[PDB]
Parts: structure tokens; C-alpha cells; sequence
RNA sequence: AUUGUACACGGCCGAAU
DNA sequence: ATTCGGCCGTGTACAAT
């Protein structure tokens, strides 16, 4: 006999120069992108992108290059540009790196390399090198051959324009009705070990911007790095804004689950106490720890008209810590709704909080409006990952970095390399 | 419309007070049947109340955390002929061999598995949860293998055979391989029907008999009200 | 690795005292 | 220590504009 509530219709995509792009409509989003450029057009010194591969005069690669030109020149507005081909002719990673060294020496700002096979070690070992220096996009030929290259290269180039330091899209989330500084978390389990990352959010321009990311942290240092990050986010927020933490200082934990006391919440409470003892955060500060989980024994029959699946916003429980939230509604195609397999909704649980139960119900939705607002923020394709960007992005960072370190590749870190911030590289 | 069937089947009726014989914890406490260890005690609810004869009310703190395993242990009794409970504990493992003339059935056997769970909210309402998980089993060997694990072995074209059959029985995809419309509705009609013919009650509700009172399950998904507040 | 959504396995990591 | 809830990896497929 629970009760579910829906976020009021909105969250229209903004891509700069004004926008009215809806959500869950890839056709409409790409139509807007062709009509209106991306949020921050990532023009660079060398208006020239290379495509590095092994094929020679293959019609498929030629069609790929023609599509890349006709789209990035018209849909992503990185103008005054041309696509150059580089050939390594030997699937060994050393030959490929030697070939991409030619593109680096030329100075091309974008490398859309094509691998021949599904080869994990070489893929990650070379992605480390070709991501810690230049925006790029490693892809492979086996899966390139099979499916249509329209729907393929569209998302390919969305990820590409995101990696070029620009922003494909931004969401219409108000400066109010949100958390000023969200420190999200994700994890990736390698050899039964959790590796954590934090997608710090600062509200750089009044709209929730993933401003800077953090490297992998083992669970042993998870709490200490969380304290350091609580301090760093308020430092950066004060530096970039003369405002105060009036609404919240929440978190977003996935891949783990925080404690009620003597753990994540105690660290957050103590560090917020330290911040308020130095006038940095307002007295009416809200800690609002959280926990996010994707797999669980729960499912939902949505309304039958919407392919029996729950709509884009639902909060089914009340007065309990756990809540459920639906994000992936079926895509609204020209004929109707996309036929979809049964989907598993995201479960939100407020592990600990200190709203003192006066307007607790208001602030539960105040967080939960944000996560549905913060989940379509991710820039990896025309499709969302049904996790907040503060959960998707740390997960991707941890996966990429753990894979790179497992194979002994070129080390990556977003702390030492200052240029990695506000420039998606981990996608 | 405006309702989200939440995979919960309500406990429409259950004893207002359940006779729970609280016992100080003892180090050799097996997980056992009809015994729950919440806090630092052992609560010999139901079968085994010969010590205290105690009664625990609805609003008591221990009631909510004892009646969960009480309900699991009383649901682990009345099960129909085909199904076979596998394991009991935090959840109940109800499996059932599949016989639906799926293509290449003589090589790999499919196995419905039911995940019996239970959720309590507001301390005055209850309900059981179900989740399905088909198990891939080679009928001649009865071991756990994956679609990639078969590959060319057991037939390369049979990957298109069990997988399509798996998503068809699971009601995610068509029996041929493509995708259909009412995947979500059939995803739970299957769960409700499977539980109904699993607990040996083709009727809407089964009135299980407990040492305390009578437990009745609506066997229907918990409707969620469209309250906005 | 265009993206997701699912899926089956393998291994499981952690909430509450 | 138990109860109880998840939880992310590697490979099949499916389909969007």
C-alpha cells in the first residue's frame, strides 16, 4: 500500500545557444545537434582529426570516414576540419603506437582509432597512452562490420565530441531544488576487491556540472579520501562561487553501502562540523548520506500504455530509508514507443541523514529529483546508464584505471594530470 | 492506471501477536528452522515455544524482525508436487524443471527458479516478494553452463536455440528470437502463476496454518497508490 | 570497444547487532 | 556470529535516429 510520486515534466536538454531538446528521444536530440551545436564546441589549435586503422581501400572504412565528415562538420560543428588516415599494418600494439606517433607529430586533436579485433589487453594498454595525451576514441573492426554505421557512428561521435574537451549537452536543472556539492561514488570489482572514485559536483555555472573527477581509492583509504574530498569540494565551491551551502552537501554511493554510524556518515558529520567551525558552510547544513543499488529482487509493472513500464520518474516508498526510482522509459520513436525487455529500476536508500524530521519528506524528493536529473548528465552515447553521472562516471573511471593498471600500461590519474578535468577521458 | 505493481504479495492476514519464546543467545545456534537471531538473543518462534510461552505484540520491535523468518519457515511447508525447495535462509529457493517442448530440449534442460522474499513497511503491513532466475542445465549432465560456454560444443546454432528459449520462457523475448510488446506484463504473470501452482494453491489465496494463527497471501502484486502529497 | 537495455554463468562485496 | 540486501566482472544476444 505504498505511494509513488512522479517528478514534474521537464529536464529538457540544453546544448548551448538556447535549446528545447527533450529527453529519451535520440532522434530529436541528434536533430537538435545538427540544427544547434553542442554546449561547448571543442575547437582546438589543430582543426584536424585523424582516423587510424589497418584497412586499405576497404569500402566500409571509406563510408565510415564519409559519415564522420558529414556529421562532425554538420552535427557537432567542429568546423574547418578534415579526416586523415594513418596505417600501422601490424596488429601488434607497438606498431599501432608508432603509427599514432605520426598523428601526434602532425598534431591532430582527434584520433578515432580502429582496432582489428576484440583484443582487451592491447585495447586498454593503448587507450591509456592515447587518452592521457590526446582526446581519442578506441574502437574495433569486428563489431564495426556487423551493425549499421549510422546508429554506430552517431554515438561514436557523441563520445568523441565529449572527449574533445567540449560538452555535448547539459540539463535544465535549477540552481535551487538540488544539492550544491554532490560527491558521488561508484565501484568496479576486480578480483573481489572494490575500487572507488568520486565524481565531485560543484554547480560551476548554477547548473549541476561534473566539474572534476578523482582517481581510484581502495576501501581502506575510502573514508580518509572522502574526508579530504568533503574539504576539497567546499574549497573549490568557495573559490568558484561566493555563495554558501544552503541546501545540501549530499553523497551518492554505489557499489557499497554506508553505515548508520561509525563509518561514512560519521566521517561526513565530523568533516561538516569542521567546515562549519570555520564559517565555510552554513549552520543549516544538511549531510544527507545516500546509497544507490542497481540489482535487487524488485521489479515494476508500469502503466500498460507505456509498454507496462514505469515512467521517467517514480518514488514508490515513504517514511522508510529505501526508495525506488525509474529512469529508462521506452524511447519515443516515430511509430510509438521502443519495444523493450523488462527493466530493473534503481533503488535509492537514505542510509543516514540529519534533516531532523521536520521537512524530511520534502528533502527526500529534493535529493531524488536530483538523481533523475543527474543520471542523464553522463556523456557516453545517446543512451543514459540509469545511474547518476556521479555514479556512472566514477564507475567508468575505476574500470578504465583498474584495467590499465592490471596490464601494466601507461599510468593514468586525474589528480596529477590537471588537464583531465572538465574533459571526459574515461568514457 | 497509475499503479506500479511492486513484486510484493501482501500478507492480508496474520496473528496480531505471535508466540515468541525469546532465549539468550547460545554459541552453537544453527541457522535452523523456526529460530531467528536478532540482537544477541535466539527467538524460538512458532515450533519450539515450550520454554517461555511468551507473546509479542504487533508494535514490538522484535516482532517485525522475527515474523519475517516465521513467514519464510511457514511458507517452506506447503509447496506443490512439481517444485522442489532448494535452500532456505534469507530467501527461499523454489525451483521447477521446465517441460515446454522448447527446441533442442533433449540436450539442455531449463529450470525455473523462484526467489521468495518478503518486505515490511510502516510496521503494520507485510508481503512476500518473488524473483525468477532460469538455470542453464545440460540435461544429460545437470551442470551449470553459460551460452558462451556451449559455443561450438553442444551445437553452435544451439546458442540461438537455448538463448531464444531462455528469453521466451523468461518472457523477455519472443519464442523465435525477436522482441515483442507485452514483455513486462508477461514477466509478472509468469511469477504470479508460478507461485500459485508452486505453493499448491490454484485458488487466489492459500490459508496456511501456523502454530499461532492463520496466514493468508493474496498472491497478487502489491498495488502502489498514486498519492502525490 | 557506438551505446544502452537485458541474460546466463562464474566469483561474490558488503547493510544491522 | 547470523539475517538480510545486493553487485560487480565476462560473453550471448537484442535495437535505437
Amino acid at each position: 500500500m505504498m505511494e509513488y510520486k512522479i517528478v514534474e515534466n521537464g529536464l529538457t536538454y540544453r546544448i548551448g545557444n538556447g535549446a528545447s531538446v527533450p529527453i529519451s528521444n535520440t532522434g530529436e536530440l541528434i536533430k537538435g545537434l545538427r540544427n544547434y551545436g553542442p554546449y561547448e564546441v571543442p575547437s582546438l589549435k589543430y582543426n584536424q582529426i585523424a582516423l587510424i586503422h589497418n584497412n586499405q581501400f576497404s569500402s566500409l572504412i571509406n563510408q565510415l570516414k564519409s559519415q564522420i565528415s558529414s556529421k562532425i562538420d554538420e552535427v557537432w560543428h567542429i568546423h574547418n576540419i578534415n579526416i586523415s588516415e594513418f596505417i600501422y599494418d601490424s596488429p601488434h600494439f607497438d606498431s599501432i603506437k608508432s603509427q599514432v606517433d605520426n598523428a601526434i607529430d602532425t598534431g591532430v586533436d582527434g584520433i578515432m582509432l580502429v582496432l582489428p579485433e576484440y583484443n582487451t589487453p592491447l585495447y586498454y594498454k593503448l587507450k591509456s597512452y592515447l587518452i592521457n595525451s590526446i582526446p581519442s576514441q578506441f574502437m574495433r573492426y569486428d563489431i564495426l562490420s556487423n551493425r549499421n554505421l549510422t546508429f554506430y557512428v552517431d554515438n561514436l561521435l557523441v563520445q568523441f565530441v565529449s572527449k574533445l574537451g567540449g560538452k555535448p549537452w547539459i540539463l535544465n536543472v535549477d540552481p535551487e531544488k538540488g544539492s550544491d556539492i554532490i560527491i558521488g561514488t561508484g565501484a568496479t570489482r576486480i578480483d573481489n576487491v572494490n575500487l572507488f572514485c568520486f565524481a565531485m559536483v560543484f554547480k560551476k555555472d548554477g547548473t549541476m556540472l561534473w566539474n572534476e573527477i578523482s582517481p581510484i581509492v581502495t576501501s581502506s583509504e575510502y573514508l580518509t579520501y572522502l574526508k579530504s574530498t568533503i574539504k576539497k569540494v567546499v574549497y573549490g565551491f568557495k573559490k568558484s562561487n561566493p555563495d554558501w551551502d544552503v541546501e545540501k552537501l549530499t553523497l551518492h554511493v554505489s557499489g557499497k553501502r554506508p553505515k548508520m554510524k561509525d563509518g561514512e556518515t560519521k566521517i561526513l558529520k565530523e568533516t561538516v562540523e569542521e567546515l562549519k567551525k570555520q564559517e565555510m558552510v552554513s549552520r543549516d547544513v544538511k549531510y544527507a548520506i545516500l546509497h544507490l543499488n542497481e540489482t535487487h529482487p524488485f521489479w515494476v509493472m508500469g502503466d500498460p500504455n507505456n509498454r507496462f513500464h514505469p515512467y521517467e520518474g517514480t518514488k514508490v516508498k515513504l517514511s522508510s530509508k529505501r526508495y525506488l526510482l525509474t529512469l529508462l522509459q521506452p524511447y519515443l520513436k516515430r511509430n510509438g514507443l521502443e519495444m523493450v525487455t523488462p527493466i530493473k529500476p534503481l533503488s535509492v536508500e537514505i542510509v543516514s541523514d540529519n534533516w531532523t524530521s521536520e521537512e524530511y519528506y520534502h528533502n527526500v524528493h529534493e535529493i531524488l529529483d536530483e538523481i533523475y536529473y543527474l543520471s542523464k548528465m553522463n556523456w557516453r552515447g545517446f543512451r543514459s546508464r540509469n545511474l547518476p553521472v556521479t555514479v556512472n562516471y566514477p564507475k567508468l573511471v575505476a574500470g578504465i584505471i583498474a584495467n590499465v593498471n592490471r596490464y601494466g600500461g601507461y599510468p593514468i590519474n586525474p589528480e596529477g594530470n590537471r588537464s583531465l578535468q572538465t574533459n571526459p577521458w574515461f568514457l | 492506471s497509475g499503479i506500479l505493481y511492486i513484486n510484493i504479495y501482501p500478507i492480508v492476514n496474520y496473528p496480531e501477536t505471535i508466540k515468541v519464546s525469546a532465549i539468550p543467545y547460545y554459541e552453537e545456534f544453527l541457522p535452523g528452522k523456526w529460530k531467528k537471531r536478532i540482537g544477541d538473543l535466539i527467538y524460538l518462534y512458532g515450533y519450539g515455544i515450550e520454554n517461555e510461552f511468551d507473546e509479542i505484540d504487533n508494535s514490538n520491535a522484535l516482532f517485525g524482525k522475527i515474523f519475517r523468518k516465521y513467514l519464510l519457515d511457514i511458507l517452506s511447508e506447503n509447496i506443490a508436487t512439481p517444485w522442489q525447495l532448494k535452500e532456505l535462509g534469507s530467501t527461499l529457493r523454489l525451483v521447477k524443471e521446465i517441460t515446454e517442448n522448447y527446441e533442442f530440449s533433449n540436450i539442455i534442460k531449463l529450470q525455473y527458479e523462484l526467489i521468495i522474499n518478503v518486505h515490511h513497511w510502516q510496521n503494520t503491513n507485510f508481503g512476500i516478494i518473488v524473483d525468477l532466475k532460469i538455470n542453464i542445465l545440460d540435461r544429460e549432465n545437470n551442470q551449470r553452463i553459460s551460452y558462451t560456454k556451449i559455443k561450438d560444443k553442444y551445437g553452435e546454432s544451439v546458442k540461438k536455440k537455448i538463448w531464444v528459449s531462455v528469453q521466451a520462457f523468461h518472457r523477455h523475448l519472443t519464442p523465435e528470437g525477436k522482441k515483442y510488446a507485452t514483455a513486462m506484463r508477461d514477466k509478472f504473470n509468469l511469477l504470479t502463476g508460478l507461485l500459485k501452482e508452486a505453493f499448491g494453491s490454484s485458488e487466489d489465496e492459500k490459508t496456511f496454518s501456523t502454530p499461532d494463527g492463520e496466514i493468508k497471501i493474496v498472491f497478487k502484486p502489491l498495488e502502489i497508490v498514486e498519492v502525490s502529497n
